[PDB]
Order: C-alpha cells, then structure tokens, then sequence
RNA sequence: GACCGAUAGUGAACCAGUACCGUGAGGGAAAGGUGAAAAGCACCCCGGAAGGGGAGUGAAAGAGAUCCUGAAACCGUGUGCCUACAAGUAGUCAGAGCCCGUUAACGGGUGAUGGCGUGCCUUUUGUAGAAUGAACCGGCGAGUUACGAUCUCGUGCAAGGUU
RNA sequence: UAUCCUUGGGAGUCAGACUGCGAGUGAUAAGAUCCGUAGUCGAAAGGGAAACAGCCCAGACCGCCAGCUAAGGUCCCAAAGU
RNA sequence: AACAGUGGUAGGAGAGCGUUCUAAGGGCUGUGAAGCCAGACCGGAAGGACUGGUGGAGCGCUUAGAAGUGAGAAUGCCGGUA
C-alpha cells in the first residue's frame, strides 16, 4: 500500500470531513471523477492528496492505477491560529482560524 | 512572603466583582506570581547537652571498642620521610583493610602530611576525638601517649 | 442452585368459559394463569405462561347496582374533557373491552406485563378460531 | 444422590461432584466423612426425620483456599463519613464418592 | 434565548445524521469518456449532444 | 526543601478511573464524576447483597406452593406437617428441587398429609 | 548550603524594566532542551508552491528545525456484542444468548428481561428543592517560625542542678 | 448489677425540632407561642404507615443461593388462608 | 482458652501508608535507570509488586533524622480545550 498527507492545509475539518465520507471505500478512478464534480472548497485540496498516493504507487512499489482502491480517508487536525475581530463597547471577540492534516493510503484491489 | 515580592500594591482590576472572584492584589498566596505562605526561614539548629551527658557519651564509644576487639594500642608510631606509600604498608601490617581513626599525642607532622589521601583514614590530635567521628571509623588506632593523655581529662 | 428456563418453555391452550362467573373473580385466576404462578419452574424474568381463550364474554355478571353506577371513563391527553360510558351500556356494546379492561389492571406494568397481555384472546359467543392450536379446557378455582 | 448438612446450610451432592463449602479442619489429601445424610434419594427413597440411620457421604479434600476479594465501600451523604475494607472468605473444596446409604 | 446546560455528545452527533453530503449525478461522456454532469456540456472536450460548442 | 508533587496524583485518579470501565458518556472519562458513581456503586452493593437472600426465598416459596397446590394442598398446610408435625426437616431452597424430581417431591407432601388426615 | 530547578528561584536563565497600557506620575508580562559530532536530507517522483513517498547520513528520521520524554480534556478511523412499542441520578443484584482465551482464577467483553434506587460539597432544627458553588482537564493553592508561660513522657545528676 | 469520687491535660456546645401526657397564652384558631415530664430525630441505617426528619417495630464488624420471629399482613399487582 | 463487645456528627485518644532531601552498609542498571501506557496479581485500608510495549541515563532497599509532606470544591489564579 502507498499513503500521501498532506500536514496543515488552511480549512477546517469539520468543513472537510464532509467531502471524505463520499470517496471512502471507492476505486481511484471513479473517486477523481467525483471530486472533480463536487462544487465545494475541501475538493481541489483532496484531490492533490489523492493523486500524489497513486504516482507514489506506481513508481515506488510499481503497482497498475488500474487496480487500486482506497483504503484509508480520514482528516486529523492541526495548530490553529487566533485572531481577534473588534465588537461594539470593546468586548474584541476571539477568531479562530483551524487547520487540518489530510491522510489518503490507497491499496491494491 | 506576600510583602516582599515585587509590586502587588494595588486592587487588580478596578475591585470589580461582576462575574469574578473578588481579589486585592496580584501577589496574592494563591495568585500565579507569587506569595509563599509560610516557608522556610533562616535559622539555627544546635543545641547543647548537659555536662555530665557530654563526657558519659565519649566513655561508652570508647569502652565499647574494647568490648568489639576494634582498638589497637599501638607504641610509637613514628615517621621521617612523610610519604603515602609507607603509611599504605603501616596500615596493611596492622592488617586494616577498611576505615581507620589515628589518634596522635599532640600534631605530628609527618604522619598528618602523610595519610591524607588514603580515602578511610583520618587523622586527629588526642584532644580532638568526638562521638561522630569514633562511631563512623570501625578501628581506633591510639598511641602509647596518647592513651596517658585521654584518661587525664576524663 | 436454582434453575431458571430460558428458550425451554412449552405453552399450551387453555379454554375459560365465563358463563355465570363475576368479572373480578374470573380476571385474578385468568392473571394468574397468564404470569405463569401455577408452574414449578416459575422464573420472574422470562414469562412462563400459558395462553388463554375466553368464551361467551357477553354472560358476564356484576353483584349488586353495578350494572348502573360503575362508570367507566376516559380521557384524551389534553382536550378539555373526559368521557364516560355506563357499566350497562358497555356490556351489550363491548363486552370483550370490559374483560381486557380488568386483566390489564392485574398484570404487571412493563415490557413483561405488555409482551404476556398477548396472551389473551376474548371473544363473544361460543365459537373460536383456534382449532388448530388443540386447547384444552380449564376449570376455576384450582 | 444425597442431601447433606454440613456448614450450617444444606447440599444436594451425588456421587462424582466437586463442591464447595466452608473451612473443614482438615488439610488437603484427607478423607472427610459427614454423618447428618438426611433424604438419600434416588430410587432407594429413605425420607429421614431427621438424619437417615447409619448412612454417611465420604469425601476427600481438594483444596483449601479463599475466594475472589470484594470491597466494602460505605458512605453516608453530608456527613463525611466513609469506610473502605476487603474481604476475601476462605473455602474448602471437595469431591464426592460413595455414598453409603 | 440562553441554554440551560451544556449539549451532550451523543446529542450532537446525532442531530448531524442529516447533514451529510450526496453524490452528483453523472454519466459517462460519449466522445471522450470522461464523467459529466447530466445535460450538461463535457468540460474536458466541449461537446454536447454529439456535437461541439467550441 | 521542597516537595513539588509529582506522579502520586495521576496515579490515585487512575485508579478510580480503571474501576468505572463501562458506565455511560462523562462517567468513564472525566474523574469526578466517576468518583460519584464508584461511591453510589458501593452503598448499592452493600445493600443488594443484602437483598439477594431476601429475594431467593420468596422465589422458592413460589415454586413450591405451585408444586404442592398440583397434589391436594396449599404450601401454608403442606409446612404445617411437614417441618412440624412429621418432623422432616428440608428447607425451602433444597424442596424447590420439584423442578427436577417431581416424584421424590410427591413423597414428601404425601408424608405430611398423613399427619393433617 | 539535609536552598530553587523553568507556574519554582529575582519582575527578568531567552536582546527585561523590554513588548504592551496610560496625557502623566506610574503599572508591567509571555518565552529553556536536535544530535557525540551538521554528518542539518545529493539525486528521483506527485505538486504553482507548501507538504509528502523513496534513496542517503546516523546508534536512532516514530531525533528533520517550538527538532529529549511526551499524560488528560478534546477530535477521529476501523472493528466484537447490543439497539427503531420505548417513561430511565443512568448504577447495583438476578440472568439467557453471542464473542474471546488470562498474573488459571468458583476466567474476560457485551448485555434482551426482572427487583431496588430523589448527584457531590456547604449551611441549617430540617433539603431532591424555584437555597449556595462548580463548563471540562492539568499545574499551583491554607495551624508554620522566633521568644516567653504551663503540663505529660525520656535521659543525666540529685538536697544540688546548671553556666 | 459495675458504676462512683478527687486531682491534672485537651475540647466542643449556649436561637434546637416534633409526638404523647399535665398548664397558661390565642378565638382553650395555624404545622402559632411559652413552661413541666418521657421519647425519637439532631448524630440512626433496616421492616410497616402508597409516597413521609420527629408516628409503630427494632439498633448495620464483615461473608452465606440457611432457619425462627416483631409491627403489619395472606384475591391479582406483591411473599403468605379465595 | 473462655466470655463479653464492635451505628455515629462536633470532639478526645491510639496505630499506620505514601512524597522530597541528608547520614551509615549493601547493590541495581547501556545484556537498558527514572518517567509514560496496558493487564484477569497481593494486602483489613491508605497502598505494593510482576510481565509486555515506549524511553535512552540514572535509581531504589534497611535503620534513623529534617519538612515548601498528600487537593474535588475558595462567583480561587495560570494554561489548554469544548
């Protein structure tokens, strides 16, 4: 088997974790194709993720594309950063800006 | 303690008790930036024994070698070269193989200079013996004159 | 120590003609029966019953005025009212209801109390149908 | 089968078993002999009064042990009271052959 | 309107049942062979219902 | 000098969190509110291992007014006779052995209706 | 030094009376650790890059730059048992079925169903209370010390005992 | 039957509550108020009175899948007499 | 060995477990120390071992002595996270 991660990409996993559940378990050749028609902001990240594990695939282990399956999916979550955004009567409320880490391993079928 | 850490001298926020505990310094015993209650102090930690108790103490360690076959009365004990390596020989012909005490008549030169490396032995003069130092050293070695010495004074 | 059952129980069909008897000393028997009390493996956890028929449930009869001022009521959660139907009015309209009514008040509450209510089966007149299942005929008081 | 009185409660044993009871005095390899046999059963039926006449179970001692510890906790709402202790209660465990009724 | 105590956890995974996200509708392009959305123009080759909007 | 405290804490904490493995949500996890349960767990196995030989008796005497009720007779009149007058002495949880036996039991309740006629 | 060891010891182990706050007098922080040695990743592959997967160095790369060890709250991914007719301070005692094999022991994990059961602390004559406290986890956080008085116990000597 | 008194060290306590029996106070009215006398809570769990500080029975060192009883009970819920 | 006893708040008396440092002798570790993570072991309680994984250099036992000696609560302080 090959993985790929990807170690603190700015989106927040909860927001991530949506587009993982509907790659989970699929072939990688289908699993591109639905990335590539899902309109939300998690799927352009993903989908790097996702064809760097196939390129190390198939010329570390020299494995076929044709015959790969995604084994492992999930997102873990990184360091955020805090900032502050300015409140009426001085109250300077608190914003957190999240990151997550983005795992793909992608075994033969 | 809690007026001795720097600053601290005002009500810390405004003495606002709104949703908060109401507090009266940043120095304070349970703060973060100090205050120790109560601690340590410096003092001293001797105290004195009677007479009597301070001479009855020397008597038992020292009868309490004889009764052990630990003392080794010996006669002269005389040096010229003052040198580690003869001592080292003194010591393994009188067959002491571990701690040792040397008590001398009044500050021998030579046999002080020498036997200051060995890592058992300790030398001291015939009015400089003691309990801590008799109890800790498993073997007396005591002079000739030396034996004419303690027993005057006690 | 003690043996409960569990997957080893064997019921049987028993039938219960309630042609002279009152409506309260026919219910504790028939609660009884149900529960599973007149078997040397009683076991208070697994519903060790038996199943009962109930025939000619219309012949039913109540001592003294109660045919008249036993009220039987009913309520929604929440109207704004009740309503309430007559002991005498109920016996010629529903009388198999006035049999479930009394035994579900002498069985326990719960899921065991529930699960061997289903059990019961009241009917008006002298015909049932279940034939297939081979029941037998029981006689009160012992 | 038999229905013995031993260590203030009464068994039903037969003829093979392994059983636990209370602490006999007796060490492991010995033979103990019980002597209150009341109801030997079977298909030679001696309902005894008390104590069917002359017969005895004769047993020999497997183990002599303590049980699984349990822990007895306490405690008493607003007053602080409370009181930690363990037990563990000692067995004696053994096995049955001939009864001879 | 303040909450009374804090939500549980099995509360809140549970009132994300229907939260989820479904799968797009797609078939296969005809000339290139590539997934598109449904009635929709391919937008890897151009082409759309045979022909070609390029 | 000073004695920090270190690793005697997390130790004690542990050990009550290792006794509440199983209970619901926050009272396998957080430490004081498993200590509640762990001493509300207490009290209630003391009291229930009181309550177990309660209830085992009124169990056996369940079964056997049901095994005697099959012969002639209540179990109010099959002791009175059998504990008393025919002075056979077995007890409730090794007469409950009607579930098994059920011929060596009629042996039993037919020795006491000897005794009431 | 029977002193501290990074929430401790100076406010300050580190470009600290600094950054910040105030018109001003003035108040005043947070922040230690790669390796024995940079030998601190040549070259190849995916990517715009960040970041990865190999290959190398090394005793260790799960020591790769906030780089010794790395707990708990919190967030996830797989799976063994249960769960869509049920009224529960969430446990405890009784108990089938299914799944495993231990510091070998009248073993371990889940539990359909039955009985019993109004949190913890404080304060009050009295609490389950529309009485008070706590969002959760971790660290820190409260009868000492000096000098007098008095009583018991221990030791030495005793009508003398101690400087 | 096994308490009692003296001397010395150390304390806590000082708005008590309700029930039964004797009296004031109020309207011989409150779960009101204040005295004498006994009990129980306070500082006391367990069984009964449906639930129940103070009423009836009784005082928990721990373990048992043993037996006899108290107050209260024996048609079913719910152990024991249709 | 017989007997007798063992509910308990304020409070009095007794016996103990652990933590850091010091002194004596005696001794464990690169063939893997402290710490951390699991487990179905032992003791009347506080508590203590033994196997396995991580970790990569220090630690414990016996008898005495000193104390910044034990945390669930203070609308406690600091950090992290819901």
């Amino acid at each position: 088997q090959a993985k790929a991660v990807a170690r603190t990409v700015r989106i927040a996993p909860r927001k991530a974790r949506l587009v993982m559940d509907l790659i989970r378990g699929k072939q990688v050749g289908e699993a591109v194709s639905i990335l590539n028609l899902t309109p939300r902001a998690a799927s352009p990240i993903i989908e790097k993720v996702l064809k760097s594990a196939i390129a190390n695939a198939e010329h570390n282990y020299e494995m076929d594309a044709n015959n790969l399956v995604i084994s492992q999916a999930f997102v873990d979550e990184g360091p955020t950063l805090k900032r502050f955004r300015p409140r009426a009567m001085g109250r300077a409320s608190q914003i957190n800006k999240r990151t997550s880490h983005i795992t793909i391993v992608v075994s033969e079928k | 303690n809690r007026s001795e850490v720097r600053g601290g001298g005002r009500k810390p926020w405004r003495q606002k008790g709104t949703g908060r505990a109401r507090q009266g310094s940043i120095r304070s015993p349970q703060w973060r930036g100090g205050g120790v209650v109560f601690g340590p102090t410096p003092r001293s930690y001797s105290y004195k024994l009677p007479k009597k108790v301070r001479r009855l103490a020397i008597k038992s360690v020292l009868s309490s070698k004889v009764i052990d076959n630990n003392i080794i009365v010996l006669e002269d004990l005389t040096l010229d070269t003052a040198k580690t390596k003869e001592m080292a020989a003194i010591l393994k012909g009188l067959s002491v193989e571990k701690k040792a005490l040397i008590v001398t008549a009044d500050a021998n030169e030579a046999v002080a200079l020498s036997a200051r490396n060995i890592p058992g032995v300790t030398v001291v003069e015939a009015n400089g013996i003691n309990v801590l130092d008799v109890v800790n050293h498993e073997k007396l070695l005591i002079t000739k004159a030396a034996v004419e010495k303690v027993e005057e004074v006690l | 120590t003690p043996m409960a059952n569990a997957s080893t129980i064997e019921r049987k069909w028993l039938v219960v003609d309630a042609a002279g008897k009152t409506l309260g000393r026919l219910s504790s028997e028939v609660a009884a029966i149900l529960r599973g009390k007149h078997k040397p493996t009683y076991t208070p956890h697994v519903d060790t019953g038996d199943h009962v028929i109930i025939i000619n449930a219309e012949k039913i009869e109540l001592t003294g005025k109660k045919l008249t001022d036993k009220i039987y009521y009913r309520h929604t959660q929440h109207p704004g009212g009740l309503k309430s139907r007559t002991a005498l009015e109920m016996r010629t309209n529903y009388p198999e209801k006035m049999l479930e009514l009394a035994i579900k008040g002498m069985l326990p509450k719960g899921s065991l109390g529930r699960q061997m209510f289903k059990k019961l089966n009241v009917y008006r007149g002298s015909e049932h149908p279940h034939e297939a299942q081979k029941p037998e005929v029981y006689e009160l008081r012992g | 089968y038999a229905i013995i009185k031993t260590g203030g409660k009464q068994i039903k044993v037969e003829e093979g078993q392994t059983v636990y009871i209370e602490k006999l005095a007796a060490e492991a390899g010995e033979t103990v002999t019980f002597e209150d046999v009341l109801f030997v059963g079977g298909d030679n039926v001696k309902v005894g009064n008390p104590t069917v006449e002359g017969a005895t179970v004769t047993a020999k001692v497997e183990k002599q042990g303590r049980a699984k510890k349990i822990t007895v906790h306490r405690y008493k709402p607003k007053k602080n009271v409370a009181k930690k202790q363990g037990h563990r209660q000692p067995y004696t465990k053994v096995t049955i052959e001939k009864i001879n009724a | 309107a303040v909450p009374f105590r804090r939500t549980s956890k099995m509360k809140k995974r549970l009132r994300r049942t229907h939260f989820k996200l479904n799968v797009p509708g797609m078939t296969e392009c005809p000339s290139c062979g590539e997934m598109k959305l449904s009635h929709r123009v391919c937008k890897a080759c151009g082409s759309y219902n045979g022909k070609d909007i390029n | 000098p000073r004695v920090k405290g270190g690793t005697v804490t997390r130790k004690r904490r542990k050990k009550v969190l290792k006794l509440a493995k199983g209970y619901f949500g926050s009272k396998h996890t957080l430490y004081k509110v498993a200590n509640q349960q762990v001493m509300k767990s207490g009290n209630y196995a003391f009291r229930d291992r009181r309550q177990k030989k309660r209830d085992f008796r009124k169990l056996w005497i369940t079964r056997i007014n049901a095994a005697a009720r099959m012969n002639g007779l209540s179990y109010s009149r099959l002791m009175h006779g059998l504990k008393l007058s025919g002075i056979e002495v077995n007890r409730k949880m090794l007469a409950d052995l009607a579930v098994n036996d059920l011929t060596a039991f009629n042996q039993l309740a037919d020795a006491a209706k000897a005794q009431l006629n």
